[PDB]
RNA sequence: CACCAGGAGUGGAGCCUGCGGCUUAAUUUGACUCAACACGGGAAACCUCACCCGGCCCGGACACGGACAGGAUUGACAGAUUGAUAGCUCUUUCUCGAUUCCGUGGGUGGUGGUGCAUGGCCGUUCUUAGUUGGUGGAGCGAUUUGUCUGGUUAAUUCCGAUAACGAACGAGACUCUGGCAUGCUAACUAGUUACGCGACCCCCGAGCGGUCGGCGUCCCCCAACUUCUUAGAGGGACAAGUGGCGUUCAGCCACCCGAGAUUGAGCAAUAACAGGUCUGUGAUGCCCUUAGAUGUCCGGGGCUGCACGCGCGCUACACUGACUGGCUCAGCGUGUGCCUACCCUACGCCGGCAGGCGCGGGUAACCCGUUGAACCCCAUUCGUGAUGGGGAUCGGGGAUUGCAAUUAUUCCCCAUGAACGAGGAAUUCCCAGUAAGUGCGGGUCAUAAGCUUGCGUUGAUUAAGUCCCUGCCCUUUGUACACACCGCCCG
RNA sequence: CAUUGGAGGGCAAGUCUGGUGCCAGCAGCCGCGGUAAUUCCAGCUCCAAUAGCGUAUAUUAAAGUUGCUGCAGUUAAAAAG
């Protein structure tokens, strides 16, 4: 078993959400926009050059 | 089971499923008095008797328990419906089913009364029941760090040859103590001179008597009769 | 993993549809019996009835591969209040003291 | 578990195993005479792993305060990164979502420590016949009788001494196996089948005719039986008779009735050892590991490295060697999905065997298999020549399971051709289908036996006495010994 | 607010708990402490007198262990060779 004294990071990766981050842009009421997109074509997000979402696996690519 | 196998694993099956329900039922009921069981096979059925000294506990609280445990682990195991059913009844003859008073002695003694004055109510009952020789050996420290058991003998207990395991009915148990664990075993007679219940074979493995011998001493001279 | 839940939820339909359990110690193996076509392979007893058990609303028990789960009189109302069913304590039973 | 009357052997040699010895990332622990060493289904590349390098997973409960709406908190191609097509963890993002973590209390588990903490548990005292109370009795107490001259037996089983009597358990009893069964019991799922060479077959032969001989050749089955056949009960065998001895006590040698007692296998004590079992266990008390694990999935290595020692060991040291080819001859048992992955066989088509091919019998007196089993058999050979032996080492390939054989795990060949001449140091075993020779089964499995433990054959030397050597039990009987001669012990 | 000696038997009270680990201490006798300590140091509890308690050393009784009442001499220490 764990022989090793390492074991190097049994924790999982720190999250910055609690404190602020981006979610939507503010607007005169009435017409608001995206900071990153929550549309049915949850973050609806080019993560690096697809769209996906957490656990649901969403589909599509560029919308 | 489900694979339509041979004799010889169909046998072997049954008595798999005899070995894995025995200790099932005695780690599973024993809140009360534990004696046997006895399963057997028919035609379209299969049929298991329980035997205990709580007609209650293995007939369920208005069908319920006993309704509850029967259709999980009967489709678990994997068979048909509506064939093995658990069909309760107490022990008629109880006081020498050395189980039982081995079981109930687990209870006394769990609670932490004395084993010496407990062991002497065993066979203080199993004799008012009627026996014929009992052997019962403790293990386990008494006091410390140094090992002890003890161990009460009386009346007639036969060793070797092969009647033991059908003419006592032996029996062994383990009790945990916060201090650790002690080792019972009780080893009584059956009662029954005659095949009763727990009575074994008629005849006594001893000498011959008479019940009503024969003689010819009487003077039978010649005469005759007329019929 | 304990929150995350889509195969979860079944054991108290299966407490209120019969009292006794049945199951096996083995996660490596995606064998389940007594009818495991409902999408949860034997998964998920380990979750959060050891937390229920911890209460004391059955009851468990180790042996030959087999871990038996005794259902209690006092899990009822809040075995169901977790579905907020009708407060029906009939597995399956008619009456029969057999 | 001994001697005597003999042999199969070690020990010496090739080679596989475990025990120490050196080392090693640790080469894993256990055990250490006899009752430590093919032992723990321990025959391990990988789970199987407890070991040596590196990582996932928390299933760390829950309560309390923390963090909890910029939500406490759980996902995942990217560029990285690694041993890796680990979203491990960063670049980053995204949503079960009050069923998290952070401190306390819980340590879940556990192949962490103890068997000398203990249980259930085995070896083992010693395998023998030895272990208790009742009354009564001798003893001021301990104790003792009960349990014992002797005939007498595998027996503490009898008679029998009679301060003992009435009592058991241990032996005899309790079962299996093999053996006298030409009488009993019946199977179209068994065989038979003697009967209807009837139908097929050869004329097979002298004869080449009547018939005698051989078909595991069938009869479809609503013919038939258990001689043989698997075996239920019925039933043998008890020194039973008698030739001898005693006291004709309980019995012993022999022969006619023949199976003459007893073929072997089993079953299983009282006190206890501190011998072993917590690494068969969630059998189990303390304390221990409790998020950088001894819990967990996995990858590579280790449990198999060699200058020695030892045992358990397979193959022999060759002429009764033995080489190829023929045919002379079974019962052990397992035999298709399992408590979750692979069940017993056969036919022809190829390469030589290994090995490729698909059709098919079978949940088993159906079927392999009338296991058309070897070594006994014989033809055959060169020729007392490390010799065609005893036949490794290593070379060159071929397939074969497997995620993967590299330090050959297994199979097969060409071929490599070696250490060996019945072995000095100690010792075992058996005096009867018994040793030994010994092919075959069955446990391990994805791979599978020189091991286990059974089947089975061809079957030997002398032995029928004795405690002289090592060893139980008895009696007398000395003892500073009370863990009992491995003890006290003395200057 | 009143204590002095104990809390193992002998010898009158707890099969007391944390420790400490043959370590200090107790034990006039035995032994107790060699982690599961009834002898140690503390908490409750109980034991013994009580304004007392022992400590320590002379004195006595128990004593027939001075034998006068009224010893023993096989083995125990004991009778001249």
């Amino acid at each position: 078993k764990s022989y090793t004294t390492p074991k190097k990071n049994k924790h999982k990766r720190k999250k910055v959400k609690l404190a602020v981050l981006k979610y939507y842009k503010v607007d005169e009421n009435g017409k608001i926009s995206r900071l990153r997109r929550e549309c049915p074509s949850v973050f609806m997000a080019s993560h690096f050059d697809r769209h996906y979402c957490g656990k649901c696996c969403l589909t599509y690519c560029f919308n | 089971m489900a694979v339509q196998i041979s004799k010889k694993r169909k046998f072997v099956a049954d008595g798999i499923f005899k070995a894995e329900l025995n200790e099932f039922l005695t780690r599973e009921l024993a809140e009360d008095g534990y004696s046997g069981v006895e399963v057997r096979v028919t035609p379209t059925r299969t049929e298991i008797i329980i035997l205990a000294t709580r007609t209650q506990n293995v007939l369920g609280e208005k069908g319920r328990r006993i309704r509850e445990l029967t259709a999980v682990v009967q489709k678990r195991f994997g068979f048909p419906e509506g064939s093995v059913e658990l069909y309760a009844e107490k022990v008629a003859t109880r006081g020498l089913c050395a189980i039982a008073q081995a079981e109930s002695l687990r209870y006394k003694l769990l609670g932490g009364l004395a084993v010496r004055r407990a062991c002497y109510g065993v066979l203080r009952f199993i004799m008012e029941s009627g026996a014929k020789g009992c052997e019962v050996v403790v293990s386990g420290k008494l006091r410390g760090q140094r090992a002890k058991s003890m161990k009460f003998v009386d009346g007639l207990m036969i060793h070797s040859g092969d009647p033991v395991n059908y003419y006592v009915d032996t029996a062994v148990r383990h009790v945990l103590l916060r201090q650790g664990v002690l080792g019972i075993k009780v080893k009584i007679m059956l009662p029954w001179d005659p095949s009763g219940k727990i009575g074994p074979k008629k005849p006594l493995p001893d000498h011959v008597s008479i019940v009503e011998p024969k003689d010819e001493i009487l003077p039978t001279t010649p005469i005759s009769e007329q019929k | 993993m304990l929150m995350p839940k889509k195969n979860r939820i079944a054991i108290y339909e299966l407490l209120f549809k019969e009292g006794v359990m049945v199951a096996k110690k083995d996660v490596h193996m995606p064998k389940h019996p007594e009818l495991a076509d409902k999408n949860v392979p034997n998964l998920h007893v380990m979750k959060a009835m050891q937390s229920l058990k911890s209460r004391g609303y059955v009851k468990e028990q180790f042996a030959w591969r087999h871990f038996y789960w005794y259902l209690t009189n006092e899990g009822i109302q809040y075995l169901r209040d977790y579905l907020h069913l009708p407060p029906e304590i009939v597995p399956a039973t008619l009456r029969r003291s057999r």
